[PDB]
């Protein structure tokens, strides 16, 4: 149960930048381990026994520390270093892990490609009706979506999901699903997906008429 | 080298059992073989390990409920976690290390819930480049796997994290291809839900 606080919780860097993250323990620990984890894959030891590099780990990585204050440093950031880093201590059982530092890689801004989709026939047949909207490959990761049916905003029945930074183009994506009963759907004509992003003052809109 | 296998879903108060099949190296030759889990939220926790000499070392907070054994003849080791609850829901990985190096499996997702296993409904999302989609909803538990054209279409694909609501999950996946390839050629999302033994191929027609 000893607690490792990792800082910052989230951070971004352009390739080439020096990167530093800290691991501060609530109690004395004699050492720590660092793990790198990229979206969709298992954790992997990146630094062991606080200053040591396992084979295959790039030398731009280094770790140092003592007592209750540890840190991991990247001399020169590369796009392939984007991932979440966890520190772990094994001085006491349980060998507690930190909550992690999510290192993201920055790139040029990019507006989202927005696509809307009416409910399918198979679903309508089941008494259900979902309208789907995709906001793909945008950057920064901050974005909003708003549903409008015949002009007025709709808030209930909306489920949103966000992907982690893309590994090839470093963009983010979002999916918004609006579900209504089949009869509520057929009581209206215009369905709109509105996306507000940094790359544009006025929101992007896509829509269809029933 | 190592692959986890076991129940997709367990009910509370039951015992959870998992197997790690190791190939390429003998679990009796060296390394410590662990079981490590990650709860939704990305919080990691080492559960314990079985030394290559047959010896054990557990996480003190799980000591009374856990048991790690092995079958040297089949070169696999196991995890048993008694009296589980909705807290135990996590992605479980088996791994091995010798301090200087470590190796991990792919991890297997285990959900502890008394909710009803439900097959998913797969709806096609039709509308230079065109975006298509696939809405997978009304299922339980996680996970589901989604591929496009049996996996031949990989880039230009975005599969979004499922969202839970009222004990049912909803997930979507988009694929972006040239207008030259669609509707000209066929695009199909392949959906699998091992927990209900469901496999669906939904062709995306205009
Ligand atoms: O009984 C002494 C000490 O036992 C612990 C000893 C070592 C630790 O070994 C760690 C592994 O190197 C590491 O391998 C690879 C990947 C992920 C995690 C795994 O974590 C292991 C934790 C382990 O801690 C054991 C129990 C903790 C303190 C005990 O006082």
């Amino acid at each position: 149960e000893l607690v490792m606080t990792q800082t910052p919780a989230i951070m971004s860097a352009s390739p080439g930048e020096k990167v530093t993250m800290t691991c501060s323990a609530s109690s004395s620990v004699s050492s720590v381990h660092w793990y790198q984890q990229k979206s969709g894959t298992s954790p992997k030891r990146w630094i062991y026994d606080t200053s040591k590099l396992p084979s295959g780990v790039p030398g731009r990585f280094s770790g140092s520390g003592s007592g209750t204050s540890y840190s991991l440093t990247i001399s020169s950031m590369e796009a392939e270093d984007a991932a979440t880093y966890y520190c772990q201590q094994w001085s006491s059982n349980p060998p507690t892990f930190g909550a992690g530092t999510k290192l993201e890689v920055k790139r040029a801004d990019a507006a989202p490609t927005v696509s809307i989709f009416p409910p399918s026939s198979e679903q309508l047949t089941s008494g259900g009706a979902s309208v789907v909207c995709f906001l793909n490959n945008f950057y920064p990761k901050d974005i909003n979506v708003k549903w409008k049916i015949d002009g007025s905003e709709r808030q209930n029945g909306v489920l949103n999901s966000w992907t982690d930074q893309d590994s090839k183009d470093s963009t983010y994506s979002m999916s918004s699903t609006l579900t209504l009963t089949k009869d509520e759907y057929e009581r209206h004509n215009s369905y709109t997906c509105e996306a507000t992003h940094k790359t544009s003052t006025s929101p992007i809109v896509k829509s269809f008429n029933r | 080298q190592l692959l986890e296998s076991g129940p997709d879903l367990v009910k509370p108060s039951q015992s959870l059992s998992l197997t790690c099949t190791v190939t390429g190296y003998s679990i009796t030759s060296g390394y410590n073989w662990h079981w490590i889990r990650q709860f939704p939220g990305n919080k990691l926790e080492w559960m314990g390990y079985i030394h290559y000499r047959g010896t054990t070392n557990y996480n003190t907070s799980l000591k009374s409920r856990i048991s790690i054994t092995r079958d040297s003849s089949k070169n696999q080791f196991f995890l048993q976690l008694n009296s589980v609850t909705t807290e135990d829901t996590a992605t479980y990985y088996c791994a091995c290390d010798d301090f200087y190096s470590d190796y991990w499996g792919q991890g297997t997702i285990v959900t502890v819930s008394s909710a009803k296993t439900t097959p998913p409904s797969v709806y096609p999302l039709a509308p230079s480049m065109v975006t298509l989609g696939c809405l997978v909803k009304g299922y339980f538990p996680e996970p589901v796997t989604v591929t496009w054209n049996s996996g031949s279409l990989s880039s230009g694909v975005h599969t979004f994290p499922a969202v839970l609501q009222s004990d049912l999950y909803t997930l979507s996946s988009s694929v972006t291809v040239p207008s030259s390839t669609w509707p000209s050629e066929t695009v199909t999302c392949n959906v699998a839900h091992p927990a209900s033994s469901t496999k669906v191929d939904k062709k995306i027609v205009p």
